């Protein structure tokens, strides 16, 4: 086994997000919430991920569904 | 297929009605795995008619002694056909030629 | 009184319901071995023709036990596949089922 | 010198092909070159890791006894397809590609999205046929990494969670080396005039390097021989 | 739809243990849970059926924190601009509408909730209905021994769970033996062990 | 008497195994005794087994 | 995992006389066995050093 093994010497010889950056668009959320985010002075989408949720709704041109997109999108990705 | 076979397989799967004749030639305008559809010659047009024929080839359908039943389109789209050619294999047949 | 398919079965549990679908009949495309339920029968016995304290005792401790009995076929033991196709067959008269 | 034994060692990786390959191995004494050599064949075709297709996915198919409007194959025959399909996956042992096509005309391993530490060794294999101009082809493909082979009855009797309807699973054939011939020659060293030297040639599916299969089959027969050696 | 709830509603046995109020709030938990299993999120929502007015509706409970889990149940403390919140916490909003009441979860959430209502309002009114008897003596029948606790029966749907803990170390209730026991505790906090009978 | 019938197909992939009978075209026939692995059959010059 | 393999652990020495023996290795990897038996039997017959 010794010399098996010793045959085998020389062989063996073993042992901050990109989409941050992007714009809030990237979001895969409709057009209509991006313009949400765009309007809580949120153009990217760092400043809506490091800060806590704020002024979802007190932007004007609000509707329900884009203010549960908006949120929600920005709890999926988990940036 | 045989590498070694009689010539026979192909009288075989041919009477055989396990795969699909085409009954009058044309060529194959439309193939899919479920439905092959045949646009006929003008040679061989009958009048009074659109000109396609439809054959619905049938699929794992259960056999008298329990056994899957698979026909499996041959021809491909555009390829010219002629009456009495294969155009689906039946179970165990291979272009047209018996294959157990 | 007549049986009918219906997913509620007496004393199974959940996953045994759950390869079924609301009908009482199990999906096709899923994988089923010995023991499963792949229709769900119950047959009337003992009494019937009481309604208000079926939909009143639907979970109670009496839950009707004895008056609708399981008779749901079941995959043979030793034997396991994939369900491929169903089809149903209705008498005239009778209330056709979503899956028919 | 009859009770020293001389080393040997690689000499030559003559890569015929991209799959077809050839290395020697240069001094072995007498019948060393058979020995060894043999054990070499008997584990490149039973121990040699490799990735391979497990589990398939189809937003259209929920069985693979079934058909696909638009393809001409079946899903069972794209599914066999799969089977032989070959690629690299490097960083991890766990993979999931989407295959995204549309229009007429085959669908070459190409149209799959490759993810930079996944490499398709043969773009050109072909895996089914749309017939159909407005027919298009959604599908998830899971690749994993082992050795030999796993048939899928294995995996249903584990069954370790339960699959939704829709989720395929092919065979698994994890084992990358096709055919193993070795050969052993005269060698002409030092006028020794009795060294011999061997010529493995491997034919494989182009996912792993011929020495890397070499130096991974010389370890694991080191690693064996060393219970030997011990001898408790 | 309402022909069914009001067919379920006036089929109760047990009316005075299942009045109108109590049993539709518990189809309103029940569809709320229906709701929460129906969608891939977590949401927990109120129902209002509306009772004697017509067929029903859904509302949605916001419960307004600094979370950003779970989105579908949070709301800045401050947002309250528009759709009429007006308020700092606890805003609540009738927005999801239209909720499927027919499917095997549905039917499911809502007969094991109406039937822990039951349960709940049954030993709700077998403790109300005893608890001033507390240090009176009041006699029963037991029905099941075990190694660690055992049932007696008053009657009227009545059931005590009396523990190891509550046996004194000397005294203690022979299996099948009837006798007159003081009421040293009634206890309407636990479901188990209602009626803390001993002596 | 009946007033309703549910069919149900079950698909089976059976493999190959020691048992299993087979044959050719001559008349010899046989079962099948072990499945070896492919590399313990013999194999020619060129390395390909049988 | 992948690299791992499976190692003898019931290694029994059993002598026969003092030169008779009988060596049982248990378990090993499927066909491996046949390798070390025909390597070891191999080199033993056709390599071992000696006088003579």
């Amino acid at each position: 086994a010794t010399i098996l093994a010793e045959q085998l010497e020389a062989f063996v010889d073993l042992r901050f997000d990109p989409i941050l950056l992007r714009p809030v668009d990237d979001l895969e959320l409709t057009v209509r919430s991006a313009n949400c985010l765009k309007a809580e002075a949120i153009h990217y989408i760092g400043d809506l991920v490091q800060r806590t949720e704020v002024e979802l709704l007190k932007t004007p041109n609000l509707g329900k569904k884009s203010l549960t997109e908006i949120k929600d999108v920005l709890a999926s990705r988990g940036l | 297929k045989p590498l070694v076979g009689t010539g026979m397989e192909r009288a075989v799967a041919v009477d055989s009605g396990v795969t699909a004749v085409a009954k009058r030639g044309g060529v194959v305008q439309y193939v899919d795995a479920s439905r092959i559809v045949i646009k006929v010659n003008e040679d061989e047009m009958y009048p009074g008619e659109a000109g396609i024929d439809i054959y619905n080839l049938t699929k794992y359908t259960r056999s008298n002694q329990n056994t899957c039943i698979n026909q499996m389109p041959c021809v491909s789209l555009g390829e010219p056909v002629e009456r009495g050619d294969v155009l689906a294999d039946g179970p165990s047949t291979d272009l047209g030629e018996l294959a157990l | 009184g007549p049986e009918e398919i219906t997913a509620d079965i007496p004393n199974v549990g959940e996953a045994a319901l759950s390869k079924l679908d609301e009908s009482g009949i199990v999906y096709i495309g899923a994988e089923v071995t010995g023991g499963d339920i792949l229709v769900g029968k119950v047959t009337p016995k003992g009494e019937t023709q009481l309604t208000p304290e079926e939909k009143l005792l639907r979970a109670i401790f009496g839950e009707k036990a004895s008056d609708v009995k399981d008779s749901s076929l079941r995959v043979p033991n030793g034997v396991s596949g994939t369900v491929i196709d169903v089809q149903v067959f209705t008498r005239d008269g009778v209330e056709k089922d979503k899956r028919a | 010198s009859v009770t020293e034994f001389l080393k040997p060692r690689l000499v030559d990786i003559e890569q015929v092909s991209s799959t077809h390959a050839k290395v020697t191995l240069e001094p072995l004494e007498r019948g060393f070159g058979h020995t060894l050599g043999n054990a070499l064949r008997r584990i490149l075709l039973s121990s040699m890791p490799g990735c391979a297709v497990t589990e398939v996915e189809i937003d259209g198919v929920l069985h693979e006894y079934s058909t696909k409007e638009g393809v001409q194959e079946d899903i069972l025959e794209i599914l066999l397809n799969l089977k032989g399909l070959a690629v690299r996956v490097q960083g991890k042992d766990e993979v999931i590609l989407t295959l995204n096509k549309s229009g007429i005309g085959p669908v070459t391993a190409a149209d799959i999205t490759h993810d930079g530490d996944v490499e398709i060794v043969k773009p050109q294999h072909v895996i089914c046929h749309l017939t159909d101009e407005n027919a298009s082809i959604s599908m998830r493909i899971k690749v994993q990494r082992g050795r030999g082979y796993v048939p899928a009855s294995t995996r249903i009797h584990s069954e370790e969670d339960e699959r939704p309807i829709g989720r395929l699973l092919v065979d698994a054939c994890y084992s990358p080396v096709e055919r193993i011939a070795y050969n052993v020659e005269a060698a002409r060293v030092e006028q020794r005039t009795d060294l011999d030297k061997l010529v493995i040639e491997m034919e494989t599916n182009g996912t792993i390097d011929p020495e890397e299969a070499i130096r991974r089959a010389a370890t694991i027969l080191a690693e064996q021989l060393e219970a030997f050696v011990d001898l408790r | 739809m309402n022909k069914e709830i009001l067919a379920v509603v006036e089929a109760v046995s047990n009316e005075k243990a299942l009045p109108r109020e109590k049993i539709f709030e518990a189809l309103e938990s029940a569809l709320a849970t229906a709701t929460k299993k129906k969608y891939e999120q977590e949401i927990d929502v109120r129902v209002q059926i509306d009772r004697k007015s017509g067929d029903f509706d859904t509302f949605r409970r916001w419960l307004v924190v600094d979370e950003v889990t779970q989105p579908t149940k949070e709301i800045t403390l401050e947002a309250a601009r528009y759709e009429d919140e007006s308020l700092n916490l606890g805003d609540y909003v009738e927005d999801q509408i239209e909720s499927v009441t027919f499917d095997r979860i549905t039917t499911q959430t809502a007969k094991q909730v109406i039937v822990q209502k039951v349960r709940e309002a049954e030993r709700a009114m077998v403790v109300d209905q005893f608890r001033e008897h507390e240090g009176e003596i009041i006699t029963g029948v037991v029905k099941k021994v075990n190694r660690d606790n055992i049932s007696l029966d008053l009657g009227n749907n009545a059931e005590a769970v009396i523990l190891r803990e509550d046996m004194l170390p000397r005294e203690n209730f022979r299996p099948g033996d009837r006798v007159r026991g003081v009421l040293y505790s009634v206890r309407p906090e636990a479901r188990g062990a209602q009626l803390f009978v001993t002596r | 008497g009946v007033l309703k019938i549910v069919k149900v197909y079950l698909a089976v992939k059976r493999r190959i195994q020691p048992g299993d009978k087979m044959a050719g075209r001559h008349g010899n026939k046989g079962v099948i005794s072990k499945i070896n692995p492919i590399e313990d059959m013999p194999y020619d010059e060129n390395g390909t087994p049988v």
